[PDB]
């Protein structure tokens, strides 16, 4: 298997499952952890003028709700574990427990 | 041969010490004389001390690069009689004690003023509440188990 | 003798009587039984 | 003139630093406005 | 006086044990030991102690083992008084063993 | 300079007032225990900070109660 | 009617600054004047360190004991 | 705010004593109790001095980097470094004596100088930086980095980015932040440099600025990390002969993870320092991709430990409720991080001895002893400070109806329980240790060392030989050969590991026996001691029976009264103060073991440790009275040697360790009694009326001398311990 | 008699006679100026 080949099944089968398998869980823990509350109110909300959730980023098209973010974080969990399969594979390497 | 020690009867260190010790002795033991009463002392001085090197060779004392017993604390059955069987035979007598301390001041916990029988004990009461920590341990775990050992505030 | 045994019963004589009784104790037995590092009768 | 710089620092501190310091932390600590 | 006499002349209050001045050699350590541990009552004070001893007291409420004679920390003159008491005990016994050991030692 | 403030549980025993080497303390009428006394603490600028006040008061805790503040020159026992 | 414990009643306190918190004591007397805030007299049997074994507490600074 | 010098409080600005000066230096960085302050000041003020502190550290090491670029021969020292002397800085101190000239003249040098027992020139010689004017550029980069820290502490104070009280509560993107880029990104350049630089530098080729975009850290370039190839990355270890900053016997490979040490220069291997640092790159890359920040993903805190409450109730509320008193609370945020900094101090300390990073700093024995003396005692100090700060927390910060029936309100419920359980332990391992060295004191003296209570450290022993130690005969993980461990890691790293722990010289893992058992457990009385007083300090901060309200006393206040029988040293303050004794001891200890068992092992009889370290009067005389010979002989009547500093700073932290006991020992009402007489005479004085204080000069308070006197003790004790470890450690060296 | 016009007047003379009287210190007046003056001896261990 060529490492183009292992990145971009490992990088496709990652973000088919945040897409299809792991969306809803990830989701609904997002919606139960909600937002980082500072004595109650979010970040924003007391303040600071800088932690304001984008929303400029995270309202793109899709029929279930992925958004860029999501893009990137699987994928980089495909680009990681292709990288370990690609690492792991190369290092000639004998566990030799037998 | 556990932790990398030899047997104290088998280490060459170890008697060498024994005869370090005794050449130390008997270099005193010249100044007197042969018959007189510190000399005499010196010699069972002598035999106590070739029978304390006599008795760490038989009973499994396990001497180091130093040449000195160490103590194998792990659990080996070997070396309970180093550590364990000591140390039940301490927390026998301690608990005899702590048993028998917190039983008196349990049964001179209901007097009027009982802080003057912490004070000017009661050889009576205290001979009585001696023993009964004889066997203590199961007096301890029953109270443990009926909750008499634990105070409900 | 009354009062005298109260005395006796007094933390201090009491435990000056118990301590010289259980240091004679130990200091014979280290004279029946010198140089002792192990409990060897099981 | 480089092995000669420790004579003229070490002096500028410890001495003349110190004597700075303490003065004016002296009216410092003294002043009332 | 560190070296010369102090570290010079205390050679044989080190060198004491074995031959009858082992106990000069202990009566060195023992003393120098409760000098310090008069410094555990001339440095504190009888409030930490008492909290202390509150808490151990609670230890003992929990097995029906508290006394009748409630324990308190050493007044507070009575903490100078053991300080006082132990670092004079201490310091004086360790200059007793030194001086005996070294000059029986020596001459 | 400190602040000596008291508490509801005192009871009117004027041994805090009796103890007072500044005259810190004084007791006023009250109605709060049985001796019908309080004791108040007007001069709290002449408190040294003894605290004689509240190692003479005789209740669970304390209820005359010296807490250590700003302190002036009549506060630090200054003859000079 | 008499408030509060009576005079021979078995008490415990639930005044967290006292020094017999969570400890019995004995009613010595309550005052039954609506006025004084800490009418309940207690009195234990160990001295505090103050050395005082007695004081006033308040009707709900404590809890009549069942036993 | 106020009218005279403590600006920050009107309280002792309206003070007409001397307490005024002592107290405005002494409360000038407690922010929390200024007047007029606010959350939002608070902050601020905190995070510009945070930039002050930040500058003083990049200015110190510019002063480092400058007097050793100046003075120093290091030059000369990456020639030969293990028989050439490093120079910490000259020394112009026209007191001198010519003597004391040709004493102090070390190292080929012009001049008088002073030997770096600091180890900057083994770490900057491993790093790279091989001449004098690299070392003059990192001083210049360090100087602009101190300048910049400067310059953001005085931006960040200004309103225009004066940041809001709500943006340093921003729990979560700090530490995103933090571990992705503080640690990660940090962790991830040094392996740049690591790669770029100090490999290309231990094997010869001198890559710098000029010149880095040009040569090839790895012959293909690239081409293993994208191609995934990472094997190609660890081809030529440099194997068991490579010369350190030669390129005799070098290699290629920049990440290969061998374990064990050089066999030159007895340290890590700068490969396996690259790969090391990659590692936890990636690793605090990821962990910092956790915490939610602005994008929609990650987990809010708040709701880990909002959600972190076992059912069954065995800890009762849980963490409900936790975010906020450590948000909220700046003390619990630094007790916190004074704790985790004083372990990996201690970490730091206790790795650096046993896999020495640098090069030939394993060889040069003095420095090995002064940096791990340093963490040790750096660690205890920072370790009794996360307690201190815990303390103050739980007085000034921590709010109880907040956080009800919680984790953290349930230390208070049970704090008996630990406060007694900790003076259970301390006591057992004092009682018995103490017990035990006595009884083998006694054995010495009455000349039985046979009848010794020599109890072997099994149990570290049987770790040592879990890891390949075959120097007890355990055969157990690492040390049997037919094991699960001894399969996984035979082709990768053990190795190296085996053939350096086995090496009975170097530092790792070092053959015990029962001196150090029992000195480990003099060490585990005074961590149980120290940690005694502080947890009890910090627990019975908010009051205990003797002073319920004392919480509202504050932190530091010295008592009570001698009401209620005498509350002296009630405060937690006064806690933290006898806690700091119990550390020093503790620290002493722990660097007096290592120093004796070093300097024994150094010498070559480990047998002296083994035979002597039982009982304390080997300790006294095989380690203090045998090792301080050549340091009090710093100065004799008929001459000195180059010692004769350490000699004077030995005898200086004697004289005020021993001045602490002043302060300590006697307290206040006598010198107040005393001043007032000094006062009268200076009144009364002719031609001293004329002048007159403006102070009125008051005997020091009471807490405050408590203070001095720990800070003269601990002064004495640290002056003190390091004359003498670098004295002895520098009189033979080995 | 101008006392800020004689603080500043003793600062900056005192420390400009400090540092110079300092600097143009022969090898008579104090030693540390002069050097070694004699061959530098090697320490423990070869040198280290
Ligand atoms: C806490 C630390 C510690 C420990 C563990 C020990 C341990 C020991 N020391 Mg050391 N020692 C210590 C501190 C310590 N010592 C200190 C602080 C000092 C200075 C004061 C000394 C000074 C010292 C000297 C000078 C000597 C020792 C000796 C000994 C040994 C005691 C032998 C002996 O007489 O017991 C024998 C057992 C007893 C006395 C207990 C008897 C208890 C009674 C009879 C009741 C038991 C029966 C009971 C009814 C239960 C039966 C069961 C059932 C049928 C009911 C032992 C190895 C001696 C030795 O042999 O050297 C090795 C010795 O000469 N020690
Ligand atoms: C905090 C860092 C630090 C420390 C502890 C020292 C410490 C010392 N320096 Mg160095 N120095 C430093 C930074 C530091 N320096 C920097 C950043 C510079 C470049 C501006 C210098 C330039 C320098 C010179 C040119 C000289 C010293 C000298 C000295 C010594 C006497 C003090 C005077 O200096 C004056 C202090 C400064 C110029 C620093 C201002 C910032 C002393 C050993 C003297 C010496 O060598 O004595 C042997 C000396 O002549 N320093
Ligand atoms: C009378 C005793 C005495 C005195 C006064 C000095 C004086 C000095 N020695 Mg020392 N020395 C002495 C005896 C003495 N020596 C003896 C007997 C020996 C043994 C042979 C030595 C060995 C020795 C060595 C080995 C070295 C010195 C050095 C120095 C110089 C330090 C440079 C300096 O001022 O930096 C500034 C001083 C400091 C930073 C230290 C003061 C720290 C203060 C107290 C703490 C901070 C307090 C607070 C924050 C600020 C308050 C003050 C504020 C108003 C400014 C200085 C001239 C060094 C030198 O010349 O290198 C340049 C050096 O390396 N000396
Ligand atoms: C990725 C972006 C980023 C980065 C790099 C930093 C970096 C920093 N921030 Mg942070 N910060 C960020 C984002 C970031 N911040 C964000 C987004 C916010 C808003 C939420 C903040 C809010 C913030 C506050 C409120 C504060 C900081 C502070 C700091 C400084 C920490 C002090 C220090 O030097 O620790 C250095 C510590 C390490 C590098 C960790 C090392 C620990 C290891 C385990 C030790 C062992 C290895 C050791 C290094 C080897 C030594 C060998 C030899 C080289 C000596 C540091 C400059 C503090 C500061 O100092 O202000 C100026 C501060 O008060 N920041
Ligand atoms: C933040 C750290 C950092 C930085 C700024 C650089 C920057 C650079 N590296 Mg380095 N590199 C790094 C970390 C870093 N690298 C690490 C961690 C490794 C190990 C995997 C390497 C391994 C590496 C190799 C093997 C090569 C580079 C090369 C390069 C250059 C071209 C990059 C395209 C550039 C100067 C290439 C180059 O041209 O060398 C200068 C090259 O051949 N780097
Ligand atoms: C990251 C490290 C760090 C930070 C930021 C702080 C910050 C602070 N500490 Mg903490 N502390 C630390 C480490 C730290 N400390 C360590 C390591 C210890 C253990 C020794 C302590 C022990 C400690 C105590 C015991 C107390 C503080 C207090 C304080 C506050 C006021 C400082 C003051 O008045 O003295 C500023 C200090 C000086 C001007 C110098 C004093 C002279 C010393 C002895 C030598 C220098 C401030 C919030 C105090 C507090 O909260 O106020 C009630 C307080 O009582 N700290
Ligand atoms: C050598 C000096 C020394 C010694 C021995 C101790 C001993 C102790 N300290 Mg420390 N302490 C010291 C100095 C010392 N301290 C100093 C200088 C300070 C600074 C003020 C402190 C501050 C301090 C604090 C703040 C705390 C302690 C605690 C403790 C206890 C710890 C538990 C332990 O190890 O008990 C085991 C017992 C011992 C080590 C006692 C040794 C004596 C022997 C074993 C008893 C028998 C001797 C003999 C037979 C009696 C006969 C003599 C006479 C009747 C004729 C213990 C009593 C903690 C504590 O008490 O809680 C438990 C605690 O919280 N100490
Ligand atoms: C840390 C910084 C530091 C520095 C750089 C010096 C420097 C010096 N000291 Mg030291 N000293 C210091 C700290 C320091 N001292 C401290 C902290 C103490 C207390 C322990 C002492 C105690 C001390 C004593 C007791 C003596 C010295 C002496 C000396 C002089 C060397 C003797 C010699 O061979 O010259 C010989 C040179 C001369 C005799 C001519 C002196 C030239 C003077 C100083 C020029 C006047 C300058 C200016 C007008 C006054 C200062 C202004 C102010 C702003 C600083 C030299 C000027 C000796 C000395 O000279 O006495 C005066 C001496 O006896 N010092
Ligand atoms: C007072 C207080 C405070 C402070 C405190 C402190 C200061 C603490 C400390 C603490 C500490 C200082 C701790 C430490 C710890 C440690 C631990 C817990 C450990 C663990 C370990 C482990 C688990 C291991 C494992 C392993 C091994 C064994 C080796 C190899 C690897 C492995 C991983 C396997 C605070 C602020 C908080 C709050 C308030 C209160
Ligand atoms: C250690 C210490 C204590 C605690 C010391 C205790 C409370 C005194 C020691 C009492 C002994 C241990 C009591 C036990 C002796 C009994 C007679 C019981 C005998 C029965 C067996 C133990 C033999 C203080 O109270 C104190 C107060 C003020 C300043 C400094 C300090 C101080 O340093
Ligand atoms: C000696 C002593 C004094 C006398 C202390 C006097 C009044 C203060 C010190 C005298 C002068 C001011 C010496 C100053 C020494 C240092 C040079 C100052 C360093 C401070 C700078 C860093 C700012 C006390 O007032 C005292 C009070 C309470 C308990 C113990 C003691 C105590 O032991
Ligand atoms: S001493 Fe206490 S109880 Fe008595 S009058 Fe004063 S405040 Fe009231």
């Amino acid at each position: 298997l060529s490492p183009s080949i292992v990145i971009s099944l490992s990088t496709g089968l990652s973000l088919f499952l945040g897409r299809f398998v792991f969306f809803n869980f990830q989701r609904e823990n997002v919606a139960k952890q909600g937002l980082p509350e500072q004595n109650g109110k979010t970040h924003f909300e007391a303040g600071d003028d800088r932690a304001k959730e984008y929303v400029s980023l995270l309202k793109s098209n899709d029929p279930i709700g992925f958004n860029i973010v999501d893009v990137l974080a699987w994928g980089s969990i495909g680009h990681i574990v292709a990288y370990y399969i690609l690492a792991t594979s190369s290092n000639g390497y004998d566990p030799s427990f037998f | 041969d556990i932790s990398g020690l030899t047997p104290c009867k088998d280490s060459k260190q170890f008697a060498k010490r024994e005869k370090q010790q005794i050449k130390k002795l008997e270099s005193s033991l010249k100044l007197y004389a042969p018959e007189s009463a510190p000399a005499l002392a010196l010699n069972a001085q002598i035999e106590k001390t070739k029978r304390r090197f006599d008795n760490y060779g038989k009973y499994g004392l396990l001497c180091g690069s130093d040449g000195l017993p160490h103590l194998i604390v792990n659990g080996d059955q070997r070396h309970w009689g180093e550590f364990i069987t000591p140390g039940i035979l301490f927390l026998y007598i301690a608990g005899w004690i702590g048993w028998v301390g917190r039983s008196y001041l349990i049964a001179i916990s209901g007097e009027k003023k009982p802080a003057m029988k912490e004070i000017i004990i009661d050889v009576p009461l205290a001979s009585r509440i001696i023993f009964r920590g004889f066997i203590w341990p199961v007096a301890a775990y029953r109270e443990f188990l009926n909750g008499d050992l634990i105070a409900k505030d | 003798m009354r009062d005298l045994k109260t005395y006796l019963s007094v933390a201090p004589v009491l435990s000056t009587l118990w301590f010289g009784s259980l240091a004679g104790l130990l200091i014979e037995i280290n004279r029946l039984f010198p140089d002792a590092l192990t409990f060897p009768f099981f | 003139t480089f092995n000669n710089l420790p004579s003229i620092f070490v002096p500028l501190v410890g001495l003349v630093f110190p004597a700075i310091a303490m003065a004016s932390l002296f009216l410092h600590i003294q002043k009332n406005k | 006086w560190l070296r010369d006499f102090l570290w010079a002349q205390a050679s044989q209050v080190i060198q004491s044990y074995g031959s009858s001045l082992s106990a000069y050699g202990l009566f060195f350590l023992g003393a120098h030991f409760v000098w310090a541990f008069s410094l555990m009552f001339l440095f504190s004070g009888r409030g930490y102690w008492q909290e202390l001893i509150e808490s151990i007291v609670w230890a003992h409420n929990k097995l029906k083992v508290a006394p009748a004679t409630q324990p308190r920390a050493l007044s507070i003159i009575q903490g100078r008084a053991v300080g006082v008491t132990h670092y004079l005990l201490g310091g004086i016994a360790t200059t007793w063993a030194f001086f005996l050991a070294r000059i029986i030692a020596v001459g | 300079s400190h602040s000596v403030k008291i508490y509801d549980t005192c009871i009117g025993c004027t041994q805090c007032v009796r103890a007072c080497p500044t005259d810190v303390l004084e007791m006023i009428p009250w109605d709060g225990c049985k001796a019908k006394q309080i004791a108040s603490a007007p001069r709290t600028e002449d408190c040294v900070g003894c605290k004689r006040c509240e190692s003479a008061c005789p209740t669970d805790f304390l209820s005359v109660r010296v807490y250590l503040w700003h302190e002036t020159t009549r506060s630090m026992g200054l003859a000079y | 009617p008499p408030i509060g414990p009576k005079r021979g009643s078995k008490v415990k306190i639930l005044r967290r600054e006292s020094y017999w918190f969570k400890n019995v004591g004995s009613v010595v007397a309550v005052d039954q004047d609506p006025k004084t805030r800490y009418p309940v007299v207690v009195r234990f049997a160990k001295v505090n360190y103050a050395n005082i074994s007695t004081n006033n507490y308040a009707l709900d600074e404590v809890e009549e004991v069942a036993a | 705010m106020a009218l005279r010098f403590p600006r920050f409080s009107q309280g002792l600005a309206q003070d007409p004593t001397t307490r005024r000066i002592w107290f405005g230096i002494a409360t000038a960085h407690d922010f929390e109790s200024h007047d007029d302050i606010t959350e939002e000041r608070l902050y601020q003020n905190i995070f510009a001095s945070h930039f002050g502190q930040l500058a003083i550290i990049f200015l110190w090491t510019s002063g480092n980097l400058f007097h050793v670029a100046w003075q120093g021969n290091f030059e000369t020292w990456v020639q030969d470094p293990l028989h050439v002397r490093p120079i910490a800085h000259a020394i112009w101190d026209p007191h001198f004596g010519q003597p004391a000239v040709e004493a102090f003249t070390r190292g080929g040098a012009l001049g008088p100088v002073n030997i770096a027992y600091s180890g900057v020139y083994q770490w900057w010689y491993t790093i790279g930086l091989r001449t004098n004017e690299d070392l003059y550029t990192g001083a210049l980069f360090l100087l602009f980095l101190s300048a910049l820290s400067l310059i953001g502490g005085w931006l960040h104070l200004q309103p225009k980015w004066k940041p809001r009280v709500s943006w340093f509560k921003n729990a979560e993107s700090r530490l995103n932040h933090h571990l992705s880029g503080l640690f990660g990104v940090s962790s991830l350049a040094w392996t740049g440099h690591l790669v770029h630089v100090a490999i290309p530098a231990s094997r010869g080729e001198y890559v710098r600025w000029n010149n880095f975009l040009n040569v090839l850290p790895h012959p293909q370039g690239l081409g293993p990390l994208f191609t995934g190839q990472w094997n190609l990355y660890a081809q030529n270890p440099d194997s068991s002969s490579h010369l350190f900053g030669t390129s005799q016997g070098s290699g290629t490979a920049i990440l290969t993870l061998l374990g064990g040490f050089h066999p030159q220069t007895q340290s890590l291997w700068l490969t396996d320092m690259a790969h090391h640092h990659l590692a936890i790159a990636i690793l605090f890359l990821i962990a910092g991709h956790m915490y939610r920040t602005n994008f929609g993903i990650g987990h809010s805190i708040k709701d880990l430990l909002e959600a972190h409450i076992p059912p069954g109730g065995r800890l009762g509320r849980g963490h409900k409720g936790l975010y906020d008193t450590i948000n909220n609370s700046i003390h619990f945020q630094l007790g916190l991080a004074l704790a985790s900094l004083g372990v990996i101090t201690s970490l730091v300390a206790q790795h650096m001895y046993s896999l020495p990073a640098y090069a030939f700093i394993a060889q040069d024995f003095t420095t090995q002893a002064a940096l791990y003396t340093h963490h040790q005692y750096i660690a205890g100090f920072i370790m009794t400070g996360a307690f201190a700060h815990g303390a103050i927390f739980f007085i000034r910060d921590y709010n109880p109806e907040q956080n009800e029936d919680n984790v953290l309100a349930r230390m208070l419920d049970h704090k008996e329980a630990i406060i007694s359980h900790l003076s259970w332990a301390s006591l057992f391992l004092g009682f018995h240790t103490l017990g035990l060295y006595v009884h083998n004191d006694v054995m010495l003296a009455f000349g039985t060392p046979e009848k010794q209570i020599l109890i072997e450290p099994i149990f570290a022993q049987w770790i040592q030989s879990a890891h390949g130690k075959t120097s007890y005969g355990f055969d157990v993980l690492l040390s049997s050969t037919s094991g699960p461990a001894f399969n996984a890691g035979r082709s990768i790293w053990l190795p190296g590991w085996l053939n350096a722990i086995n090496e009975n010289s170097n530092s790792l893992f070092l053959t015990i026996g029962p001196g150090d058992f029992l000195v480990h457990h003099a060490i585990a009385l005074g961590l149980h001691t120290t940690t005694l007083i502080l947890v009890k300090g910090a627990l019975d901060a908010r009051g205990s029976k003797l002073m319920p309200d004392k919480k509202d006393f504050g932190y530091s206040f010295p008592c009570d009264g001698p009401g209620r029988g005498g509350t002296c040293d009630i405060s937690a303050w006064d806690a933290f103060y006898l806690a700091v004794f119990w550390m020093l001891n503790t620290i002493g200890w722990v660097t007096f073991y290592w120093h004796w068992k070093h300097i024994t092992l150094w010498q070559g009889n480990v047998s002296q440790f083994n035979e002597s370290s039982t009982y304390l009067m080997g300790w006294l005389r095989d380690y203090l009275w045998l090792n301080s010979s050549q340091l009090i002989n710093g100065y004799n009547p008929f001459g000195m040697n180059s010692l004769s500093v350490w000699a004077w700073m030995f005898l200086f932290g004697h004289l005020v360790w021993a001045t602490g006991f002043m302060f300590l020992i006697s307290w206040r009402g006598y010198w107040q009694e005393l001043i007032e007489t000094l006062a009268w005479a200076h009144e009364r004085t002719p031609l001293a009326n004329l002048i007159r204080w403006k102070d009125k000069p008051v005997a020091l308070s009471i807490v405050q001398a408590r203070l001095v006197g720990l800070a003269h003790f601990s002064v004495g004790y640290i002056f003190t311990y390091a004359a003498f470890l670098i004295a002895s450690t520098s009189g033979k060296f080995g | 008699t101008k006392r800020g016009l004689l603080l500043k007047f003793l600062i900056l003379g005192g420390g400009s006679l400090l540092t110079y009287v300092s600097a143009n210190s022969t090898g008579d007046v104090l030693p540390i100026k002069r050097g070694p003056q004699e061959p530098p001896k090697l320490g423990p261990r070869g040198k280290l």
